[PDB]
This record gives structure tokens, C-alpha cells and sequence, in this order.
């Protein structure tokens, strides 16, 4: 009652199928917005509907797993509705990932045909059937709406996380672009901006939440991907009202504070990808006042989005919770034997529902494994995350981290973000990064790195520490930095962290 | 001498050291840093070589303590390999390449020392890093000492004791009468209130900070020697000279306490063949030292003396069982007996000592200490503090001020202690 009573009834019209209705009843409307190109609903569509027949030309079943690389553009857009006008699920595709990898996922994926961006074609080495996305020969002059035999069961698009290749099917991606629409309406007025790359569940969000409610799509451009100030002009310029963002790029764009001003229009920040700070929290809201800040989680396997947490401003989290889930989702905290855990008890978490992926892509020993009957869903399957969460008093649940990654040394299971927010208590100190590390079997030495450009010694740093807690937490090393180090995912992970040094 | 044993029991000042080390693995608060300038024309790996044979030559540096059950025990290694390591730099990154060198130890593994060599354009510098519980005052003088008698190609006769002997010795003495009669004199010293010293200091940390910096005060060759001719005029060392205006300094900067605790250090050397081992023995005494502001400044100075003497006539009972008599334990936010350290050595034995720099790594044992060290004809007055007490500032005030007071005294022999000031005249300027 408290955290899965989310039924509500939703169209099952297809996405292209409103995209359609919005051509036709105001088709000179301003739908997209690529820096002077502010292509109207009757051009998309159009435009959509010729890469359409060309593919089904070239027997684009439902079903059919059609493969993308094209970087941010209004070709994408164009790729995207029409591969999903064709009946086929697109597959997007890294143009700067190694090609050992590429030919690794078209061989895993058995895709039947690939659409790339004019330079990409050469990228796509031994591709069978390839339509280049830019050349005129892929579209058909034919411009009238494709037949839509598209069923909400057969899949939409495929997303790879050797990696996996995750089908979801339509109708779970429709639950969540009307379950977003009902708490975050993007109307007319209003316009999204196209920040995280399409290789990441979270881009489809952007792709699609402004068919809904008409609105327009900024579609950002690739130079200004990293840089929050480039960013920061097209909030204010088109005047953004849906921005999706990750803990990592919006504290550079936080560091811009309430001095910068003009962005009247802005109403929603959606976080997800990470857990999210507390100091982050206080922090946007001086920096933007009248604005509704939202924390978001959701796996790949999950439709994007899973969770949802509407930060008030008058509030401060001790631990920022990923929220209670969407419409028609049903999260579940379960230990290792498959039972249901209770209130603040850590546990796996699931997601289940109608909104859960087919499963992953030609590798079913492993979807089995991930996707498992479980008798609390009534029979039905759910997604096992391998994520550690818990749930709060009013049911909020609250991202734990990575399973095996909390060790009971000397006696204690407890948390790492307590020390995280002593850190950073001292201005000399940015940010704050504890990571424990096992350079040896029976040798395990945890590290912190942190950013001061303050020198401090050896011998000062464990008296810092001194300061704030007793003996028996204290990292074993200690590591200087200039600037933390991330991965090309835009995000903070383990694999980044080197050795200890000074 | 002791028989061949796989194990022995170790002295109850190595239990200490043992157990403050294990407390907190990672402290490098009692490293023992020193450099030594060599010209270029030394053979480094003659250095390296002479090293090592010291490494051989003294059990202490082959010492390796465990922990059997409850009983902190000494094994014997017979032979240890020593790291050497070998750097070429700058003297503007001397202190860079040191601060890398300055690692924890792991009190079961030998040896218990590091060295290397950083050479510059103009010099070897020959650096080398041992621990507390090994190289006390006077194992560094014997090391330099018998470094320099290798390196000056001359032969050293062998060691005759070894430190596991004298461990035990001094554990069977801890059972006689001369022991139950010197524990006694401290119960009756220590049984009754005793001084609190209060520093004009910043909010103390809730729990022990050992960060510090030093800050060296310059006392003339001339000066020196005045009062070196003034403590033989009136028969006192001229360590008890210095005790007593350190005490003065404490006292007036405490609102004039008749009263006021320090520690001291003792060389420990009880069995008189011990002089020639390397190994800590040095004993860390407090000193209840009362200031009679109305009496000259001479009075004072033997009322001191008449209460050093039985001090040091007890100063073989180790720290841990006078705080056992006390009825006192480590607690809280202060340290148990005293807060300021004064500690003195007599001027080097050798050329080489001398040009022995003591390398602070940023470290305060306690709240405060006094070394003062006959160093060039001269006094250097370290100043070592707490950095999370004192200031920058402060300190070069306090150090002011005892410069002050102690200008005063050498000056004011047969005056009132009383009417020595402690403010300085910019002092009172800045204030108006």
C-alpha cells in the first residue's frame, strides 16, 4: 500500500503511433532543436516514415534487432522512430568502443542489418546489410505513415551493458514515458535536453518524455557533452525544463552557483545513475531556487527508470533514498534465500511488473539466472540487480552499493558515508572518495582519495582523521590527487582507482 | 651474560614501547630521523658497507619482538638484510625524497632501520632512520662513534654484554628490596593532590594530537658561557640551571603556581656495563618542582637541587609502574603525569655527531618540549609544540618570553624571581 499500490491505468497506444497523432493534428509545432535546425512534427515524421519502408524493404520483421552508431544528432532521431516504425528494435552502438567489441556484439546480437552515420559505415566492419544513416539512398520518397504492426510485446529497442545485450519490449518502455509524463509533465511550453549518451538506458528518457505532452527535443550536441557551461547555455537558451543528470557532471555544474541566473523555464532535475550525496541536495537549491529536484534509479533490465524520490527544498536527507517506484512498478528487497526483507534490513534489490526487459540477448542460461520466477510477483519473474538496498519508515528505499563490498573488518558492517561527510566538513577538502582495496590475499588495505591542493603530510592525515572519529576506521593509506579520475561513462567507478602514493 | 635461548623476556621500558607501537601500527610518531652531510669525496658504498657491519655487530639491530600469549618476548635473528636504498636529487627536494623514506615498522620484523644516500651537486647526504625503542641519546653517540672509527679504516674491539642481558637483570632486580624501597619513595611522593600545569593553548582535541613543528632559540656562545661560569660559582649544573627557569617560565605563565610537574629523562644506564650497547634505556622521570616566588632566583636553584637528587637517586623505576603507584592511567585529553617535556644532552663526544641534524617529522610527543642541546659552544633551545595547540605566532611569543626571563635571570642572580617580568615591552606597546 505504502510503496507498490502504482496501478494506474495507461494507453497502450504506441509511442510512434502519438508521434503520429502530434504530426497530424499540429504539424508545424516545433519538435526538435539542433542548434539553428528547429525541425517541425510534419518534417520529423516525414523524414521517419521514408527510413521506414527502406527497412521494410529489407525484411525488418518484429523482432528484428536493427543496429545503430550514430552520434548525437538529428539523424539519430530520424534512426530511432523510423527503426521503430519499421517493426525492428534499434540497437545503439559506441562509434568510439574498439572494434573487437563491435564485432563481438553483432556476432552475440545476430542482427539482421545496421544503420550508421555516414564516417561509421567503415566502423562497422563486415556489417551484412548496411543503410547508411545519412545518405539520401536509405529513405524512400514514400512519406505516408508505415502500417504499425508493432504489438506492445515485441521489443523496442536492445540495450548492451563480454557484454549483454538487454531486449525490452514496447509496451514496458510506454509504462514509463506516461508514468514520468503523470509526475513530470513535459508539456508545450516545456522542452528536454539530450545529455547522456544513447548507449545508456537513461538517454531513452530524453528521446522519447516529450512526445507525450508535445513538447520540443534539444537535441545537445556531442562538443558540449562534458561541458556544464556549454550545457548551462541551452537551459537558458531554449529554456530547458527536463534535464536528466548523473551525481558526477552536475556537481561542475552546481560549482556555477546562484551568481550565473536567467533560467526561469528550468523545472525538473532528474538524477540517477548513482546514489546521490546530501550535501548535494541544500546545494542545487541555493544555487536554483523554484525548482523541483528529483533522485531517479533504474537498471537497464529495469525500462530505464525504476524509482523516483521528489526532493523537497525544505528537507535534508541523511541518506538521499532512490524514492518508491513508478506506476505499475513493484519493487522487492530480498536476502539470499529468496524471501522478502523488512523495513531498514539490507537485501537484493528487485524490480517486477509489466515494465521488466525480455531478458537478455541470445545468453538465456544467464537470463534464467537474472530473470527468476519468484512466487511474490504471483509466479511472474523478477530482475535480480545484485544491488543492496533497504527500505525506510515510509517505504523510500535507499541505494546500499554493490553486493560483497562491505566487510565486517574488526567486528563492523557499517557504512562508508559517515566518513564521506566528515571529509569534506573542512573547506581544504572537495570531495570525498573511499574505496577499500585488496593489493594482496590476506593483505586488504583501504584507500581515500580526496582533492586538496593543500599539501598534507603523511603524518598530519591520520590525526585529521583523529579529529573525527577514534582509531579503528582510519583508511590504511592515503592517496593526493589533482583531480579525481573517471571513466568514459561519465560515472565514478572501482576500476578507476590506482595504487596509494604519498 | 644470558645462554643461547630461542626466546628471552623483554625490559619493561621495551614493553612499553611495544605496546604504544601496537596501539596504532601506523604511527610514525616515534621514528628517529637524523642526517649527516658528507662531502663528495666519501665512497657511498662504503658507507652502505660499514652500515651493514654494524647490522652484524649489535644484537639490537637483529632484534625481533613477538607476542608469545601475554608475554611480549625478544627473538634473536642471526643475520638481517638491511635496505639501502640510492637517490640522486636537489637540496629543494631533499625534504621530498625524506618524507617518501619516513615509513612505519613493523616491531616483528628486523632490522629495525632504514638508510640511503640522496647526493646533490655539493654533497652526500648520508640519511638513515631507526626507532625509539633501539636508538635512545647515547646508542646514536655510540653509533656515530664507532661509524666514524670504521670509516676512518680503524678496528673496534667486540661488544663484551648484549642487551638481552642487561633485559635481564634488571627484571630479577624488579623483585629486591632496593626496588620495593624506591616504588616507596614515589607512592609517598605521589599519593597526594598533584599540580595541574595550564597552557594558553587553543580547544583541545577530544583525544591525544601528536602533530607538531620546532622552533630553534640561539643562545650565544657568550652567553653560554655565563652561565656556565655561574653555575660552577654557586656549585649546580648547568642542567639544573636551565630546569629551574624552565620551571620559573611554566610557573609565572601558570599565574604563578607554587607548584608545577615536568618530565624529565634519565640515561638509564643502571648497570654501569651498559655504557657500549646500543638498545633504549633511557627513563622518563617526573619532576614536582615547587617555585618560591618571594626567595632569589639561587634559592630556587637549590630547592631544585634538593629536590632532583632523590629523583634521580629513584629514576630506575620504569614510567609504567610510577603510574601504577599512582593510582593514575593514560585517560582523556591531557598525558598522565606531565605535559611538558625537558630534555637535555651534553655537547657531542665526536666531529660527526655533531653535524648530526635531529629531523622532526612533524611530531609532538607531548604538548610541549624543552630539548635544550650544548650544541657550537652554544645552547639550541628547540621549542618542540603542538601544532593543534599553539600557533605559529604563539610560540615565537612564548619563545620571546622565555628569552626574556631568561636574559633576566643570568642578569638577576641575587633578585627576587618574583620581580622578573614575562611580558615583553612590544608586548605591552602593541596593547596599548
Amino acid at each position: 500500500l505504502r510503496v507498490n499500490d502504482t496501478a494506474k491505468a495507461y494507453p497502450n497506444k504506441l509511442i510512434m503511433s502519438m508521434l503520429e497523432d502530434w504530426a497530424a493534428a499540429t504539424p508545424d509545432k516545433t519538435a526538435l532543436v539542433f542548434r539553428e535546425q528547429r525541425v517541425t512534427y510534419r518534417e520529423l515524421n516525414e523524414r521517419v516514415n521514408q527510413l521506414a519502408h527502406t527497412l521494410r524493404e529489407k525484411g525488418v520483421q518484429p523482432d528484428d534487432l536493427v543496429m545503430l552508431m550514430a552520434e548525437r544528432s538529428v539523424e539519430m532521431m530520424v534512426a530511432i522512430f523510423a527503426v521503430l516504425k519499421a517493426g525492428g528494435a534499434y540497437l545503439p552502438i559506441d562509434p568510439h568502443s574498439p572494434a573487437e567489441r563491435i564485432a563481438y556484439i553483432f556476432a552475440d546480437s545476430g542482427a539482421k542489418l545496421v544503420l550508421a552515420q555516414s564516417p561509421f559505415v567503415e566502423k562497422a566492419s563486415m556489417a551484412e546489410v548496411v543503410l547508411d544513416l545519412n545518405s539520401a539512398s536509405s529513405y524512400a520518397a514514400d512519406t505516408s505513415n508505415p502500417p504499425l504492426v508493432n504489438q506492445p510485446g515485441d521489443l523496442v529497442y536492445v540495450m548492451y551493458t563480454k557484454p549483454k545485450g538487454v531486449m525490452i519490449e514496447h509496451g514496458a518502455l510506454l509504462n514509463v514515458l506516461h508514468g514520468m509524463q503523470d509526475e513530470y509533465p513535459l508539456l508545450q511550453d516545456d522542452a528536454f535536453l539530450l545529455k547522456t549518451t544513447y548507449i545508456f538506458d537513461i538517454s531513452v528518457a530524453e528521446i522519447f518524455g516529450w512526445v507525450p505532452g508535445r513538447g520540443k527535443l534539444v537535441i545537445l550536441e556531442p562538443e558540449a557533452e562534458k561541458n556544464p557551461k556549454a550545457i548551462w547555455q541551452a537551459v537558458v537558451g531554449a529554456g530547458i525544463t527536463h534535464i536528466n543528470f548523473v551525481p558526477s557532471m552536475l556537481i561542475p555544474f552546481v560549482e556555477y552557483l546562484e551568481g550565473r541566473t536567467e533560467a526561469n523555464r528550468l523545472r525538473y532535475i532528474l538524477a540517477c545513475g548513482e546514489a546521490m550525496p546530501d550535501e548535494l541536495v541544500p546545494k542545487v537549491y541555493e544555487v536554483l531556487p523554484e525548482v523541483k529536484l528529483e533522485n531517479i534509479y533504474g537498471p537497464t533490465e529495469a525500462t530505464i527508470y525504476a524509482s523516483r524520490y521528489s526532493l523537497a527544498k525544505g528537507s535534508q536527507e541523511s541518506p538521499v533514498p532512490i524514492g518508491k517506484p513508478l506506476p505499475n512498478y513493484r519493487m522487492y528487497i530480498i536476502n539470499r534465500h529468496g524471501q522478502l526483507q523488512p523495513i531498514g534490513v539490507p537485501g537484493e534489490l528487485c524490480i517486477a511488473g509489466a515494465s521488466l526487459a525480455r531478458g537478455y540477448l541470445n545468453n538465456p542460461a544467464l537470463t534464467e539466472e537474472k530473470f527468476t520466477p519468484h512466487p511474490l510477483e504471483k509466479g511472474e519473474r523478477i530482475y535480480r540487480t545484485g544491488d543492496l538496498a533497504r527500505y525506510r519508515e515510509d517505504g523510500n528505499i535507499e541505494y546500499l552499493g554493490r553486493m560483497d563490498h562491505q566487510v565486517k573488518i574488526r567486528g563492523y558492517r557499517i557504512e562508508l558515508d559517515e566518513i564521506r561527510s566528515k571529509l569534506i566538513q573542512e573547506e581544504t577538502i572537495q570531495d570525498a572518495v573511499v574505496v577499500a582495496r585488496n593489493d594482496q590475499n590476506g593483505q586488504a588495505y583501504l584507500c581515500a582519495y580526496l582533492l586538496s591542493e593543500q599539501e598534507w603530510t603523511v603524518g598530519q592525515l591520520r590525526e585529521l582523521l583523529r579529529r573525527e572519529l577514534p582509531e579503528y576506521m582510519i583508511p590504511a593509506h592515503f592517496v593526493l590527487l589533482k583531480q579525481f579520475p573517471l571513466t568514459a561513462n561519465g560515472k565514478l567507478d572501482r576500476k578507476a582507482l590506482p595504487e596509494p602514493d604519498g | 651474560e644470558l645462554d643461547e635461548q630461542a626466546e628471552y623476556e623483554t625490559s619493561a621500558v621495551e614493553k612499553r614501547m611495544y605496546i604504544i607501537q601496537q596501539q596504532d601500527v601506523e604511527s610514525i610518531a616515534y621514528n628517529v630521523v637524523y642526517t649527516i652531510n658528507f662531502p663528495l669525496t666519501v665512497d657511498t658504498e662504503q658507507i652502505r658497507v660499514a652500515l651493514e657491519q654494524l647490522v652484524l655487530r649489535h644484537e639490537g639491530l637483529r632484534s625481533t619482538y613477538h607476542m608469545r600469549g601475554d608475554e611480549i618476548v625478544k627473538r634473536i635473528v642471526p643475520r638481517a638484510e638491511l635496505s639501502f636504498v640510492r637517490q640522486t636529487g636537489e637540496e629543494e627536494s631533499v625534504q621530498s625524497l625524506l618524507a617518501e623514506q619516513i615509513k612505519p615498522f613493523d616491531l616483528a620484523k628486523a632490522p629495525l632501520l632504514r638508510a640511503g644516500v640522496i647526493e646533490t651537486a655539493d654533497k652526500k647526504v648520508l640519511w638513515f632512520d631507526s626507532h625509539h625503542i633501539l636508538l635512545d641519546g647515547l646508542s646514536k653517540s655510540i653509533l656515530a662513534r664507532e661509524l666514524q672509527a670504521l670509516l676512518g679504516q680503524q678496528v673496534l674491539s667486540p661488544v663484551e654484554k648484549t642487551y638481552k642481558s642487561f633485559a635481564r637483570w634488571q627484571n630479577e632486580w624488579f623483585a629486591s628490596d632496593e626496588y620495593e624501597q624506591q616504588i616507596a619513595y614515589w607512592k609517598t611522593l605521589l599519593q597526594g593532590e598533584l599540580p595541574a600545569v595550564q597552557l594558553p593553548t587553543k580547544k583541545r582535541p577530544p583525544q591525544l594530537t601528536f602533530d607538531g613543528a620546532i622552533q630553534m632559540y640561539r643562545v650565544n656562545p657568550e652567553i653560554t658561557r655565563k652561565l656556565k661560569a655561574t653555575a660552577a660559582k654557586h656549585d649546580l649544573t648547568l642542567y639544573m640551571l636551565m630546569l629551574t627557569i624552565v620551571s620559573i617560565w611554566l610557573s609565572k605563565m601558570n599565574s604563578d603556581s607554587n607548584q608545577v610537574i615536568l618530565g624529565t629523562v634519565t640515561d638509564g644506564r643502571q648497570h654501569p656495563d651498559t655504557r657500549e650497547l646500543l638498545g633504549m634505556f633511557v627513563n622518563t622521570l617526573p619532576l614536582l618542582l615547587s617555585i618560591d616566588h618571594e626567595e632569589s632566583f639561587l634559592h630556587n636553584l637549590q630547592q631544585v637541587k634538593a629536590k632532583l637528587l632523590p629523583a634521580l637517586q629513584n629514576q630506575y623505576v620504569p614510567f609504567d609502574k610510577i603510574l601504577e603507584a599512582a593510582r593514575v592511567k593514560r585517560e582523556g585529553n591531557r598525558h598522565p603525569l606531565f605535559d611538558v617535556m625537558f630534555m637535555m644532552q651534553g655537547a657531542p663526544e665526536t666531529e660527526l655527531e655533531s653535524n648530526m641534524h635531529h629531523i622532526n617529522a612533524g611530531i609532538s610527543k607531548f604538548d610541549l618540549t624543552l630539548e635544550v642541546l650544548e650544541r657550537e659552544n652554544g645552547l639550541n633551545i628547540v621549542f618542540e609544540y603542538n601544532t593543534h595547540l599553539f600557533d605559529e605566532g604563539m610560540i615565537l611569543r612564548m619563545v620571546a618570553q622565555f628569552e626574556h626571563l631568561l636574559l633576566q635571570a643570568v642578569h638577576g642572580l641575587d633578585q627576587q624571581v618574583k620581580r622578573f617580568e614575562l611580558v615583553t615591552e612590544d608586548e605591552k606597546r602593541d596593547l596599548f
